[PDB]
């Protein structure tokens, strides 16, 4: 109104992003101060809402922060807060300062993640341990552990109960020769005093995620029983008893080689990430980063493999170079052969220098089959994504036959009628299947045998079938992503 | 009866280009004793010297003589609309075509229309028991 | 509800790699000795299913 | 010194729904404008987020200079902006979507509208704010017509090496 | 029992769509997401479907 | 008039922001009692062909 | 807005000022006073003035 022209634009009111079809769910603990209701899926908007909505320095907030840092605009986020167990016990750590600073200098620490680092300058010489331990005044609030500064020794207590607070290995690169003069005589000692006790075991996924489709599930926990429940729920999404919502889940397992291999329960619906015992980064942060990267922030193309240093780079995570690879090459091969995911540094640098991790292989911890003999049909995450994409695409294509007249006894269609018979239906489907080669399928082994169409009258006995019901059977192969060639050198020496 | 050589069904789907209208597959009937013809190999060989050849692009074409449906404008059967066709012979063969176009239309008296169609590829469904994959 | 394509119920979709369209092929019978640690009963025809089902 | 060396700041930016949405029997529309942010003791301030989205709105919602017709226009509404005579980049401000006229069937007119929209938003790449832009338009019938505009951004700090094109200048808005 | 709409509104809309404004040709069914959409009735979204699939 | 429903849409945090400390509770206190039972169709619709009947 | 919705012609200044400088008026919408129809349904067949001229 009050303006001239032909076109009248109607801008979408503040829906600056679509973010539809791509959804990610993050599940984890919270603290008392969180205002969000427990066991109720809620939509997360941005970093501003955090802290207030999910407490200060909680596992859920820490996981979400990384997710948003990886997934800036392409995906929509969701959260499912959970409360602590009834009788959870919080872990306790001790960091004692002993010496007396007899020379001006600076002290810097690295715990859990690079975002939580600190750097404070020692006031002057002859400052005792009591004046030291000012580190407590410098620790960032977001750190999941609470500092106390008990007059010479600082105590770190986990803000969340349960086993989730049993992962630390502090790196303190000051001691030894340093241009930033290390306060001479000061030495730090690190030890644990009390572990975590009890984790929750929610089992009500059917109620809070009832008939809602999610592309990726991320779980910030290490309880095997909790993970087992999540796997069971995912199976139900891929079940044949009802319309399917599909989906995939990401979890992590930490420990020695013997322990990690014991968790391989042939889960085709999960991608278990294997970590060593001395990982210098808090576990659930890395798992969240991997999930966010693959949670449709890169996987809008179902066939894209998240590997290598170009696509599988967890940029948001920075950790110092370790003195030993952690996973010996003899152990890396075994983990990959057993369906686990292994990650390592992206660039080689001297000991103590900062780097970033990247992912070697994208595998779904799938081995064997219901029919017990082995195969590798779902060995790669891309296979699961492609299988889901094919189902949706095929279902859409067949919609055109809905409500169409079908002739089955007398196959001659009169002049002017709009209809079809079995052979014409099969021919059209074959055209579609062959056209998609190179997009959703590889070259069919024998296209004349891998597709069949039979009317229900030819399956059921006499006077038991129904009219206008068909059975379609199709067998396909995902695109090839490898090849092995053996070579010989044969350096000749004769003239001819 | 499998040795009989003839046409059993002919379905055509029209998609008007200036309005986007779509008309479901309508059965058709042929005007005379002639049969449709096919060319599926989308590469042409030219004879060089001493048994060699030359490859050229070419296309896959279909000639489809059908009787005009009295409920569809005569313009559509000519080069004023897209065509999707299917032909099923008595033996069992089915030949499908999609996104075809009509070329160099000729005058028609109003009942008999002979359509020349070209498409990227034509898919063939041989009867059960084929040999090639 | 579910994926928008599969909600209306016109298409019922099942995904499984253990199904085979072709009917069961021909039958081959193998006969021989066994040890005392084999759980299978003696003088009974059984249906083998995989290589991993052996030994036990 | 500290790695945060980029001192360039960001000024006010128009935002969608800054003044709410105007409702009518046909539908609901946004009312873009400036946004006010309040503190705990007054001291209101203007928002400065989503620079590129703000720039896009200014380009679309402004009439550019009208083409000569031979009959003329009144001096009041010849279109354009009087400040364009000082710029040196050799371009003009505003868009010309509203200048289309009913030609042929509705399908032809809609196709022309899309052409003008692309020809106007193409200026974004020229300034260097975005590395690419594309609009997808769908015709569904008499009354329901929808359009979507996609704008590509870049991170503040270069991360990938070996780009076929070039790093767009004026990327300190990182969008 | 938990339907969030007044029952007589949905029934009236379905009847009005069914056999007067869409049944000049009797053979047409009223189903699917295209020929059986009650576009004049709006209810809020919700994860819970109301009817369990077994009940459906 | 025994099938009303009211829902607090903004309870779940979303783009919209709800005021803090405000709650709404919905409940019933008296149900409907009596309904009419007309049986005069043969007289009011006497021998005229309708297509659809809607009963509210 | 109310006058335009109810079917009235509204005019206003063409140039811009607020200071007593001379200007000229122009017309926003060329619309007749048509509303509803011979039957009480609402429509806009004769809303715009040019519709009357075209009809003749």
């Amino acid at each position: 109104a009050l303006s001239d022209g032909f076109v009248r634009l109607c801008i979408d009111p503040s829906l600056n992003f679509f973010g539809e079809g791509c959804k990610i769910l993050v599940e984890g603990q919270i603290t008392d101060d969180a205002t969000a209701a427990e066991n109720v899926v809620t939509c997360v908007n941005s970093e501003l809402d955090l802290v207030e909505r999910f407490g200060q320095g909680s596992v859920l907030t820490e996981s979400l922060r990384k997710v948003f840092c990886m997934c800036k605009s392409g995906v929509s986020v969701y959260a499912l807060p959970r409360a602590d167990a009834a009788a959870a016990v919080s872990a306790v750590y001790t960091l004692t300062v002993t010496g007396t600073a007899l020379t001006d200098g600076r002290v810097q620490l690295y715990m859990g993640e690079a975002e939580y680092s600190l750097d404070i300058g020692v006031d002057e010489g002859d400052t005792p341990t009591q004046i030291a331990a000012k580190i407590v005044a410098a620790i960032s609030p977001d750190f999941p552990y609470e500092a106390t500064a008990a007059a010479g020794v600082i105590t770190l207590t986990a803000r969340n109960g349960g086993t989730i607070g049993n992962h630390l290995s502090v790196i303190y690169t000051n001691l030894g020769s340093c241009t930033s003069v290390t306060p001479e005589g000061v030495t730090v000692a690190f030890a644990q005093t009390t572990p975590g006790s009890v984790n929750p075991e929610p089992n009500d996924y059917a109620s809070v995620v009832n008939e809602c489709c999610f592309a990726v599930y991320v779980l910030s926990s290490d309880d095997t029983d909790w993970q087992e429940n999540l796997r069971d729920w995912i199976r139900s999404a891929w079940d044949c008893s009802k319309p399917q919502c599909f989906g995939h889940g990401y979890v992590f397992n930490k420990g020695t080689l013997g322990q990690v291999l014991a968790d391989g329960d042939n889960s085709a619906e999960l991608s278990r990430l294997a970590l060593p015992t001395t990982y210098p980064v808090l576990p659930y942060l890395t798992n969240a980063a991997y999930g966010a990267l693959s949670a449709c922030s890169t996987c809008e193309n179902p066939e894209l493999n998240v590997q290598g240093q170009t696509y599988g780079l967890l940029s948001c995570i920075n950790m110092p170079e370790s003195c030993t690879p952690g996973w010996e090459f003899t152990e890396v091969t075994q983990l990959q052969n057993n369906g686990f995911v292994v990650s390592g540094p992206a660039t080689t640098s001297g000991q103590g220098n900062f780097t970033s991790p990247y992912i070697y292989n994208d595998v779904t911890n799938y081995l064997r089959d219901e029919k017990n003999r082995p195969n590798a049909t779902f060995r790669d995450a891309s296979s699961r994504r492609l299988a889901a994409a094919t189902g949706v695409a095929l279902a859409t294509f067949l919609q055109q036959f809905n409500g169409l007249a079908v002739f089955t006894k007398n196959t001659n269609i009169k002049t002017g009628i709009i209809g079809t018979n079995l052979r014409l239906m099969l021919g059209k489907i074959r055209k579609w299947a062959s056209d998609n080669v190179g997009v959703l399928f590889s070259e069919f082994d024998n296209i004349n045998e891998d597709i069949q169409l039979v009317s229900d009258f030819d399956v059921q006995p006499k006077c038991v079938g129904q009219p206008g019901v068909f059975h379609l059977n199709m067998r396909y192969r995902p695109p090839v992503r490898g090849a092995r060639i053996n070579v010989n050198l044969v350096p000749a020496l004769f003239d001819n | 009866c499998n040795k009989q050589n003839g046409v059993k069904n002919i379905l055509i789907t029209f998609t008007h280009c200036d309005t986007g209208e779509v008309i479901g597959p309508i059965s058709h009937e042929q005007p005379d004793d002639t049969l449709p013809t096919y060319k599926t190999c989308a590469w042409t060989n030219t004879a060089l010297t001493n048994g060699a050849v030359m490859r050229s692009a070419s296309n896959a074409t279909m000639t489809l003589p059908v009787v005009r449906d009295p409920r569809v404008p005569l313009a559509w059967y000519q080069g004023c609309a897209q065509i999707d066709a299917q032909v099923e012979k008595f033996d069992g063969t089915v030949m499908t075509l999609t996104e075809g176009a009509v070329t160099e239309p000729e005058e028609s008296d109003g009942r008999a229309v002979t359509m020349t169609i070209i498409a990227a590829e034509i898919d063939e469904l041989l009867p059960p028991g084929s040999l090639a994959a | 509800m579910a994926q928008d394509a599969l909600s209306d119920g016109f298409v019922r979709l099942c995904i499984d790699p253990s199904l085979n369209f072709f009917g069961e092929g021909c039958k081959i019978l193998v006969e021989g000795q066994i040890t005392d640690d084999a759980t299978a009963a003696e003088n009974v025809v059984t249906c083998v299913n995989s290589e991993l089902d052996l030994v036990e | 010194n500290f790695e945060t060396a980029d001192r360039r700041k960001r000024f006010w930016t128009t935002q969608v729904a800054a003044c709410g949405q105007s409702s009518d029997d046909c539908g609901d529309c946004a009312r873009p404008g400036l946004q006010l942010l309040c503190n705990g003791e007054g001291r209101i301030t203007i928002a400065t987020d989503n620079y590129v989205a703000g720039l896009a709105l200014n380009i679309l919602l402004t009439d550019a200079s009208k083409a000569d017709t031979g009959c003329g226009w009144t001096p009041g509404n010849r279109g354009g902006f009087w400040g364009d005579s000082f710029r040196s980049d050799n371009m003009r401000s505003g868009s010309k979507i509203r200048q289309v006229t009913a030609r042929g069937s509705m399908r032809e007119t809609v196709a022309l509208i899309r052409a003008y929209a692309i020809d106007d938003l193409k200026k974004l790449v020229a300034y260097g704010v975005a590395k690419s832009v594309d609009v997808d338009l769908t015709y569904q019938g008499s009354n329901k017509i929808d359009m979507t505009i996609m704008i590509q951004g870049v991170d503040g700090n270069e991360s990938r090496v070996g780009l076929t094109g070039e790093r767009i200048a004026n990327a300190w808005v990182w969008s």
